[PDB]
Order: C-alpha cells, then structure tokens, then sequence
C-alpha cells in the first residue's frame, strides 16, 4: 500500500543531450541494511520490458555505462548522461520494500 | 567438507504451505546438528529413530529437509502413525519412520494484522496421501454426484482454504513452523555426517 | 541459454478458472525467486504475485487478493498461477520474471531485480 508518482509525465528528448527522471514515493525505502530497494525498469514499446537499475544506483549488468542513478530519502532519479536513437518508450519505478510491489505510472520518452 | 546450507532452511524468511511443503536435499557437506541442538526456539524436537547426540558422530548418503507452517495445536500430526487433515491430506510420515521433527511457534512473522492470506492447507482429498507425497492440485471436490466442472458451489468445493493466523489468534492456532529431517542409507557414498 | 516459456492463454466465459504455466530452462531454479507480473492492454504494467526461492508465496495485488493462487514446482522447474472468479477486467499479457541475487551471496534474503521476462501470453475474457 505504497503510492509512487514521476515526473515529468512526459518529455521529449533529442539526441544528444542528458535527460533526468524524478521516481517519489510515499515511505522512505531506507532499510536497516542503509539500503534503497527502489528499481528502475525500461519497457520498449513492442518489445518485453528490461533492468536498467537495482538496488538504487548499483548498475545492472550488461547495459551501457551511459545511465546514472542518485537519490535517497524519498525521491530518486534517473540520468541518461548521452541520449542516442534507441533510448525512446516508457520507464518505470518499481518498490522492493513492502509488499505487494507497485509500479509508477510510467514516463514517456520519445524524439 | 562445507557446512550444510541448514540455515537457509530454518532461518528462512518464507516457509512453503503445508499442502505445499517445500523439500531441500541435503548432499555433500559436515552437518553441525549440535548448532540447532543448542537452540532453546526450536523447543519441539520430537525425534523417533535415532538419538541426536548419537548421529552427530553419523553419516548417511542423503539427508531430506521439508519445512512448511502449520497450527499451533496441529503440531501432533507430525508423527508417524498418526490422522487429521494435515496427515491424511497435506504430509504424512510413514509408519516406519527414522529422522527427526522440530517444530516451533513463529508468531512474530508468520503472522499479520489484518491476517494472512499466504498459507493454505488441504480440506478435502478423495483419498489419503502416501508417505511424502505432495498434492498441490486446486480441481474441485466432488462430494455429490453432480460434476462440479471447476466452480465451487453445492457438493463442489475447492479444496485450500486459507488460515487466518492472527497476533491476538489464540496458542492453539498462533502459527508454527515444522522442519522433517529424513535419512537415507543406500548402496552411495555417505555425503553427510558430523 | 536461459528460456522462460509460459502458457495458457485463450478466450474464456467470465466465472470460470485458468491454470497459467512458466517453464525456466537454462539455470538452477531453486535460487532465484519467480513472480508473475500483468500488463494490462495498452497501459503501464502491474506486480500480481511471486514466489520466493523456497516455495514460500510473497503476497498478492491489493485489487487481486481472494482468487488467484500461486504454486511452485523446483523437481519439474515448474511454476503455476490457479486463477479463480474470471472477471472482465482481469484480460492482460503476463510474464513470468527471475531475480537477480542467488540466495545467500548479499540483511534479508533477495526479491527485486526482474531482469530476465518471457514472451507474455494473451488472456482474454469476454461473453
Ligand atoms: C539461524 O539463525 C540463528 C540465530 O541467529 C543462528 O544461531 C543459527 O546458526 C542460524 N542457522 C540455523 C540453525 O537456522
């Protein structure tokens, strides 16, 4: 019964250039360990959905080094340090803490 | 000569349901029993077979490790030779039985406020189970004579029901966590001993 | 390779049962925690179950809480989703994800991380 939102909804980037994604929740996701448990997922529109990050900015593996994560608390983001033409569809932040598991509304990025 | 992955089994955050029951086999390894011996939590450890301070200077080829959550009151019906839903539906011993039991009471975890709804155990079963045998099929059970075609209603019922392990419950029923050790001699090497 | 196939898909009457299947071949089944996870027709996706490494179910969705059941099959590498009270709005993909951290190899045992997803079926339900 955690409520997570995004911002911005929805933005629209250009190759090129870094681009951020803000993930807030309700509960700070700080656990005993001192760690974040929130977990940043890329769904490519006609294609299943892929890990980009775990465990808040420990970098998942086999993707590019182009990504970063921060944050803490309750509110985390995102940073695509170079865009390129095939970083374009939804992304999503999902909780690791208490369950059930939840999944933010999902922001839209396109060209 | 690595140390048996015993804790993975005991200390678990999640244990199967008992219509479920989860088995881990044991293989290759120096089993410390004396760890767990040396713990007053697991308070039941009704063992019939061998003596625990005896095998600890023992071995056999495989060692077998079923955990599950049951009631409080319905500990008993881990035993061999022994009926209710639990033994005759969800995990009998066999008459013959050589390991040990070790049962005890999880209120801190095993249960939640507004009850649980992640443990089931059979209800209904045309027929006793065999020693360790698992069922986990939901297909309706017919009691009348009417086919019930997978919808649950008069003389059709779907077997798991949930149990509604609560902290204010009652002992009898607060939750319990039972973990079946089974040895086994055969014509292999033994893999495990103390 | 690692394979995760699923199946059981097809149109069904509402008020009537389904019984999903995931099959994983490629890695040893018994140390990555499973969950099954919707995606509803042209929306975000949605966390409906999962299971831990030892059978152990870990919750479901708020809104799906009463119906579906989760089992759990490590002899045949089998995990199965019973789903009862068919309603319309129950019509999705599914897929069956893996986790991440193999058990014991680090506080808590692992739960997050769904890396690896098969190819979601079709469940639909209509009259
Ligand atoms: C489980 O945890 C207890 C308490 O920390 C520890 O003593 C034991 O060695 C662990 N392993 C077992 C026996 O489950």
């Amino acid at each position: 019964d955690i409520v997570m939102t995004q911002s911005p909804l929805s933005l629209p980037v250009t190759p090129g250039e870094p681009a951020s994604i803000s993930c807030r929740s309700s509960q700070s996701l700080l656990h005993s360990n001192g760690y974040n448990y929130l977990d940043w997922y890329l769904q490519k529109p006609g294609q299943s959905p892929q890990l980009l990050i775990y465990l808040g900015s420990n970098r998942a593996s086999g993707v590019p080094d182009r990504f970063s994560g921060s944050g803490s608390g309750t509110d985390f983001t995102l940073k695509i340090s170079r865009v390129e033409a095939e970083d374009v569809g939804v992304y999503y932040c999902m909780q690791a803490l208490q369950t059930p598991f939840t999944f933010g509304p999902g922001t839209k990025v396109d060209i | 000569t690595n140390l048996c992955p015993f804790d993975e089994v005991f200390n678990a955050t999640r244990f199967a349901s008992v219509y479920a029951w989860n088995r881990k086999r044991i293989s290759n390894c120096v089993a410390d029993y004396s760890v767990l011996y040396n713990l007053a939590p697991f308070f039941t450890f009704k063992c019939y077979g061998v003596s625990p301070t005896k095998l600890n200077d023992l071995c056999f080829t495989n060692v077998y490790a079923d955990s599950f959550v049951i009631r409080g009151d319905e500990v008993r019906q881990i035993a061999p030779g022994q009926t209710g839903n639990i033994a005759d539906y969800n995990y009998k011993l066999p008459d013959d039985f050589t390991g040990c039991v070790i049962a005890w009471n999880s209120n801190k975890l095993d249960s939640k406020v507004s009850g649980n709804y992640n443990y089931l155990y059979r209800l209904f079963r045309k027929s006793n189970l065999k020693p360790f045998e698992r069922d986990i099929s939901t297909e309706i059970y017919q009691a009348g004579n009417k086919p019930c075609n997978g919808v649950a209603g008069f003389n059709c019922y779907f077997p798991l029901r949930s149990y509604s392990f609560r902290p204010t419950y009652g002992v009898g029923h607060q939750p319990y966590r039972v973990v079946v050790l089974s040895f086994e001699l055969l014509h292999a090497p033994a893999t495990v001993c103390g | 390779q690692v394979q995760l196939l699923e199946s059981g898909g097809g149109l069904v009457q509402p008020g009537r049962s389904l019984r999903l299947s995931c099959a994983a071949s490629g890695f040893t089944f018994d140390d990555y925690a499973m969950h099954w996870v919707r995606q509803a027709p042209g929306k975000g996706l949605e966390w409906v179950s999962g299971v831990s490494w030892n059978s152990g179910t870990i919750g479901y969705a708020d809104s799906v809480k009463g119906r579906f059941t989760i089992s759990r099959d490590n002899a045949k590498n089998s995990l199965y989703l019973h789903m009862r009270s068919l309603r319309a709005e129950d019509t999705a993909l599914y897929y069956c994800a893996k986790a991440v951290e193999m058990v014991r190899g680090l506080g808590a045992d692992p739960e997050y991380g769904m890396d690896v997803w098969g190819q979601g079926t079709t469940v639909t339900v209509s009259s």
